[PDB]
């Protein structure tokens, strides 16, 4: 219906730059600094490997059949040739994992031979890790005194080599494998070698890593399904061993020719061949278990640091499973939780079966009719299932390490990358998870992929990564990944939201990084950006990119001048979005750093002038930036600006005005910035300069993913309003009940100067003559809160208003100097933040808020009515009043957006339509005393008629301005000294106050509905400023307050 | 930045 004029949908100052309780983020504060935990630079190398082999052949030791070793029958060859080949084979077997390392072998050695082997290996790989593989099958079991067994020259005795001496021969960076019976014995010994302490864990200190085959009591298998070399064949030949075990156990074995497993086609590298694809699934499977099973710290040490240790610990998880079947429990030193029968070996078993069937027909002919396994598709689908259902901090996704393996193959690259970004989007915790898995380098390498299929996903991934960890700068530049996004800025690939991301990603690459500045500068990133300057988030970020690109790097500063960046940036200082303007001020501010004119002076003058224009901006966000850019400028021109401060106490006298203006800004964070600028000049080494905040706040947009109860309490208030609009109009309003429903003591010494009844709750807001604010409840008889609107010495209250009444009210507090301060949560006992504060009028200020249009009209003893659009936080218009005397009163019509009424000092009255080219509609005298228009307002209704024109003379003149100039109706409320007027919003009712203690209420036709007489509490005889009268906006309640100390509420029974 | 190979 028509009553949607009464019920405006505009909401204002409820954006992210105005944020509340647990974030002072909004601006002023610096950005939230992080401290990363995924940082181990030492990609360790195992440089030397020492294979020892104690197997006396046809000579069982006295602790006693399977006897295959390194997949060789040692009884097929004769003992010495047997042992040569096993020596070689087992080298080759390891060699495949770390082929860039030296392998030395020792066959049935002396303790001296093992000494030198170990001593030389330590001397070879100085800091690099040394691997000691030991095989004691043909010698006795390790002892409780901690002893390996070896030989003497003649092979007549078994000699015990004590573990202590090994540990002295090799040192810190080393890893041992023990394929023998009773292997724990060796680890229990190792643990006892050093003095306990030196860690905050189970029991460690050094970098000694240990892998043992079985427990203390246990003995390696004898069954012929296994070899003697089980643990080593798991650890070192995992695929071959994993399948041979699969045959002999699961499918019962005799159907499948087990010797096909030796002859599996292709190589371990080609993921397109059946062997390599099986090898790839195994790596993926194993790595995945380790990730889910372990913690961050241990996983990264074993599974990510050393290519060999990674492989040995991956392949160890297979030993965990195979050895378990043969009465053996293997243990590593970094102990690791139980791995066998994880829900993922199931996936391996399935992939192995599907492989092993196919192997039968692929031998019949090399058809290469090799169907890739579904495994990689299936798992990525399980990652999608996670991303919808349970998609929280409800334990990690498990498939994450498999998504990383997929990035290594074009086969599912796109859908992996897609699903990765989907995962990265849900917050920094997910980025932390991705980067823990080791996503960084593969996603970084992909920044050389020309495939435009990818790029829109890659920018989105790199946006999210850089949103968390700023520090990736260094890598991105070092591989030339900066070029990738500069292309994407210039690319014909549409969508400016994607380009803001591209501009942001570059902003971060550049941010305090001269290697990145220069490398982007060469790549024409100034030119790319300035080409686009000819959507708001994109504009915001084009400026922040450029701002960072010049900053303290004067080669770029020059390149920007001769590319006319001032000429292209400055037009953004007028844009409706504060976020753009503040970013534009940042860019121009960072372009900085007698009678002389060189190129730069022309620029640096033209800059500062265009910034000084924006000193009086309606957004703190902007003013904060202007004050910082002025501080920068001020640093370099102390000399001049001090001489400017001498004569005040060409362009330098402009600056000093603006400093002292900033110093007395309403928003105290802007104020304390202006006071900083003043101290840089010496009014009361770079480190003293305040620092821009706009970059830091904007970046928080990306670190954040890219409702119904909102509308619930919205419709609550609308229903109540519509119902109580009708009830105000259509009720036959009776006489005033002189019995008040309070006479509340404010404790204001001089008394109450203005008040404001709340629509949807039982609240009064009052105001002292020095702008203290109380929030008195009338239904509870209780205070809700107190205040001091601004600590400045010159006080004076002008206006109280509500803003966004229909969803969480914000209290506007206009000061008599034209300062306007808006408060959130004023109703709460202590918590109440200044949302925004600017200075309208640039005296006796008068102000009015028109929620319909979002306009704040303001004026006073000035030639002009100044208009503010609070959606933009911008001074939209200066209307000349055309009076040559002061605006005493100012009412904006709630129904008709743009239209404005104004009462004047000489008794005159004026309409304006502020949206018209000529804004003054008409100008009428009404009442004829030449005293000032104390109060006025539009008649409660849906027309441009007016109650208006209570003059201090005493007459309240009604008038309709569609028809005639003179007065519709006159009422003589008071013989002189009309101190206040209250007109209702919907109910046909008004009231007026006198300086003769007196209040009067009239029907809209003008019947004495009731008189009231505020009496004095002592004989001051100064109830001469009955200053506040104000109705409820949906009921017939009357609040009233004087030059005494009481705020009394009445009603109409 | 390594450990697992990528095809290029």
């Amino acid at each position: 219906a028509t009553s949607m004029a009464y019920l405006p949908q505009t909401i204002v100052l409820c954006e992210l730059r105005h944020d509340a309780s647990e974030a002072s983020a909004p601006l002023g504060t610096s950005e939230i600094v992080l401290v990363p935990k995924w940082r181990l630079k030492e990609r360790m190398k195992t440089g030397c490997v020492a294979l020892v082999l104690c197997l006396n052949i046809t000579v069982d030791p006295p602790d006693v059949c399977a006897r295959i070793e390194a997949w060789i029958d040692p009884f097929s060859m004769a003992p010495p040739k047997a042992l040569e080949t096993i020596g070689k084979n087992l080298s080759t077997q390891y060699e495949r994992w770390q082929p860039r390392a030296r392998y030395k072998v020792q066959l049935d050695p002396t303790v001296d031979e093992v000494r030198k082997l170990c001593l030389t290996c330590r001397k070879y790989a100085k800091t690099e890790r040394v691997l000691f593989h030991y095989n004691g099958h043909g010698v006795p079991k390790p002892t409780a005194n901690g002893e390996i067994w070896v030989f003497n020259k003649s092979y007549t005795q078994y000699i015990p080599l004590p573990i202590s001496e090994l540990d002295s021969w090799l040192k810190t960076p080393s890893i041992y494998v023990f394929d023998c019976s009773a292997a724990r014995m060796i680890l229990n010994a190792f643990a006892e070698l050093h003095d306990w302490g030196s860690s905050g864990s189970s029991g460690s200190s050094r970098d000694c890593i240990l892998l043992a085959a079985c427990d203390v009591h246990e003995t390696l298998p004898q069954s012929v399904e296994f070899p003697a070399d089980v643990f080593t064949s798991c650890l070192t030949t995992p695929i071959k061993m994993a399948l041979k075990w699969f045959c002999r156990r699961s499918l019962l074995k005799e159907i499948i020719d087990e010797s096909l497993i030796d002859r599996i086609p292709g190589r371990q590298n080609d993921r397109k061949t059946l062997l390599g694809e099986l090898n790839w699934i195994f790596t993926a499977v194993t790595d995945t278990i380790a990730w889910n099973v372990l913690p961050h710290e241990l996983f990264q040490r074993l599974f990510r640091q050393d290519l060999l240790v990674a492989s040995l610990f991956r392949n160890f998880l297979l030993a965990e499973r195979i050895m378990r079947s043969a009465n053996c429990n293997p243990i590593s030193h970094p102990m690791l939780p139980p791995t066998h029968q994880h829900h993922m070996w199931d996936a391996w078993d399935m992939a192995a079966e599907i492989c092993l069937s196919q192997l039968p027909q692929l031998v019949l002919d090399p058809s290469t009719e090799f169907q890739p396994s579904p495994f990689f598709t299936e798992q990525l689908t399980a990652f999608e299932v996670w991303l919808d259902h349970g998609s929280e901090h409800k334990k990690p996704p498990e498939q994450l390490p498999i998504v990383l393996q997929v990035l290594l193959s074009q086969c599912h690259r796109f859908r992996a990358l897609v699903l990765l970004g989907r995962f990265l989007d849900m917050g920094s915790w997910a980025v932390d998870l991705a980067l823990s898995v080791g996503i960084f380098p593969y996603v970084l390498k992909l920044l050389q992929t020309t495939t435009n299929e990818l790029r829109q996903i890659l920018v989105f991934i790199w946006t999210k990564i850089l949103a968390l960890d700023k520090s990736c700068q260094i890598d991105l530049v070092k591989d030339g990944g900066h070029t990738y996004f500069i292309r994407f800025l210039d690319s014909s690939g549409a969508f400016p939201e994607q380009r803001a991301m591209a501009a942001f990603v570059l902003a971060v690459i550049v941010d305090g990084h001269r290697r990145g500045q220069e490398a982007c500068l060469e790549a024409n990133l100034i030119g790319v950006c300035l080409g686009h300057l000819e959507e708001p988030l994109f504009l915001q970020w084009l400026c922040l990119c450029l701002g960072k690109l010049w900053e303290d790097f004067m080669e770029a500063q020059i390149m920007g001048r001769e590319a006319n960046a001032f000429e292209k940036l400055a037009p953004l200082l007028s844009e409706p979005q504060p976020e753009v303007r503040a970013a534009a001020v940042f860019a121009l501010g960072t372009l900085l750093d007698e009678f002389d004119d060189d190129e730069k002076i022309r620029a640096e003058d033209a800059i500062i002038k265009s910034l000084l224009d924006v000193v009086s901006d309606g957004s703190p966000l902007v003013r904060a930036e202007v004050a910082v850019a002025l501080a920068r400028f001020a640093f370099g021109h102390k000399q001049h600006l001090k001489l400017a401060a001498a004569s005040y106490w060409a362009v330098y006298s402009q600056c000093v005005r603006a400093m002292f203006a900033l110093a007395k800004d309403p928003s105290p964070r802007i104020a304390s910035l202006g006071r900083r600028v003043l101290s840089i000049i010496g009014i009361e080494e770079r480190s003293l300069l305040p620092l821009s905040t706009i970059y830091g706040w904007s970046c928080g947009h990306f670190s954040k993913p890219l409702s119904q109860e909102i509308a619930a309490k919205r419709e609550e208030k609308e229903k109540f309003a519509l119902e109580h609009i009708a009830k105000c109009q259509h009720s036959s309003i009776s006489k005033l009940n002189n019995n008040p429903i309070a006479n509340w003591d404010t404790r204001f010494e001089t008394g109450t100067k203005t008040a404001l009844l709340h629509p949807f709750s039982p609240i009064v807001v009052a105001a002292d003559e020095n702008e203290r604010i109380r929030v008195w409840n009338y239904e509870e008889a209780t205070l809700l809160n107190g205040f001091d609107n601004h600590d400045f010495p010159d006080k004076g209250i002008s206006k109280l208003c509500l803003i966004n009444e229909l969803d969480d009210s914000l209290l506007l507090v206009a000061s008599c100097d034209g300062s306007v301060r808006i408060w959130k949560n004023y109703a709460t006992k202590g918590k109440q933040k200044l949302v925004t504060g600017f200075s309208s009028i640039q005296l006796n200020a008068v102000v009015d808020w028109q929620q319909q249009s979002g306009y704040l009209y303001a004026s006073g003893e000035t030639s002009t009515v100044t208009l503010w659009d609070l959606e933009k936080e911008q001074l939209v218009r200066s209307v000349p009043s055309e009076s040559e005397c002061g605006v005493t009163a100012l009412s904006a019509s709630q129904v008709h957006g743009g239209q404005l009424a104004a009462g004047f000092a000489d008794g005159s009255l004026r309409l304006y339509d502020v949206r018209s080219p000529e804004p003054l509609v008409c100008a009428t005298r009404p009442h004829q005393k030449v005293e000032r228009v104390v109060g006025l307002s539009f008649q409660p209704g849906l027309d441009p008629a007016k109650v208006v024109s209570a003059s201090q003379a005493g007459d309240i003149q009604f008038l309709d301005l569609r028809t005639t100039r003179d007065t519709y109706l006159t009422i003589d409320a008071h013989r002189g000294s009309l101190t206040a007027l209250a007109v209702h919003r919907h109910a046909p009712i008004i009231a007026s106050g006198s300086a003769k203690q007196l209040i009067k209420v009239f029907s809209l036709q003008g019947e004495q509905l009731g008189i009231i007489r505020y009496y004095p509490s002592f004989m001051a005889q100064k109830i001469g400023s009955v200053s506040c009268l104000t109705f409820h906006p949906y009921q017939v309640l009357l609040a009233a307050g004087a030059a005494d100390s009481f705020v009394s509420i009445y009603t109409h029974d | 930045g390594g450990l697992f190979v990528m095809d290029e």
